């Protein structure tokens, strides 16, 4: 993957995982959320566990419509 | 001190540094992942040398990807044909817009890099002087982005029956 590919994948993910620090009652929950976003971007970027990852994104997006 | 200069050639050496680090992390993933898990545990729940390390740069690979996006933004900015001057907040705004890097993880860049270098047990430190320079820039520009402010409080809350006003000089206003 090029950095350009990583960035476009990241922007797509963040359009869905779009929460900010003030959307979480605690900093711990926010930081866990950030790490989850990294795991999703890494999976889509490196073509790893794709089905479970896009399953996860669909569930998150339904729960956060 | 509080000044940093980054040349195009310095950034080329940073790209070399990131290449080296990425190859080292892949080797360690194939040979000794426990070292990486130990660094993670130290960062999230143990000894550091206030605020928790942001969840976007806890793992070695997430942090290396973060540094590649930072380096690529900075390389892009240096492709000018004339002098450019801008405020730190404008530079950070471009950073967030173009490569999705926010100000807060930038604050942690120097410390996270020192942790990563200690964890990969890289003995020589001058070898990574360019990347460290980039990390320092990241920390300085994020920490001091809004300059300084003076706040005068007419009395101390701890001792509200005496006139002990307080002058505060600090960042972030
Ligand atoms: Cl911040």
């Amino acid at each position: 993957p090029t950095v350009d590919k990583e960035v476009e994948i990241r922007k797509k993910v963040l359009k869905i995982y779009n929460k900010r620090e003030e959307d979480f009652p605690s900093l711990r929950e926010y930081n866990d959320f950030l790490e989850e976003v990294e795991e999703i971007v890494f999976n889509l970027t490196n073509n790893v566990d794709l089905d479970n990852t896009k399953k996860k994104m669909e569930i998150y997006q339904k729960e956060n419509k | 001190s509080m000044s940093v200069n980054l040349t195009r050639r310095t950034l080329d050496r940073c790209q070399g540094n990131l290449e080296t680090l990425q190859k080292t992390v892949l080797r360690i993933k194939e040979t000794d992942e426990q070292r990486l898990r130990d660094e993670y545990r130290r960062l999230v729940e143990g000894l550091r040398e206030q605020e928790a390390v942001p969840g976007s740069i806890r793992t070695a690979e997430h942090f290396l990807g973060f540094l590649r996006r930072l380096l690529e933004y900075v390389k892009w900015r240096l492709r000018v044909q004339h002098v450019v001057q801008e405020s730190p907040p404008a530079f950070l705004s471009g950073l967030a817009q173009r490569v999705c890097i926010q100000r807060k993880p930038l604050r942690f860049c120097a410390e996270r890099l020192r942790s990563l270098l200690h964890t990969l047990e890289i003995t020589d430190l001058a070898d990574f002087s360019p990347l460290t320079l980039l990390a320092n820039f990241a920390t300085l520009v994020s920490t001091y982005a809004k300059g300084f402010t003076i706040i005068i409080e007419p009395f101390d809350d701890r001792t509200p029956t005496i006139a002990n006003p307080i002058l505060h000089f600090s960042c972030m206003d």
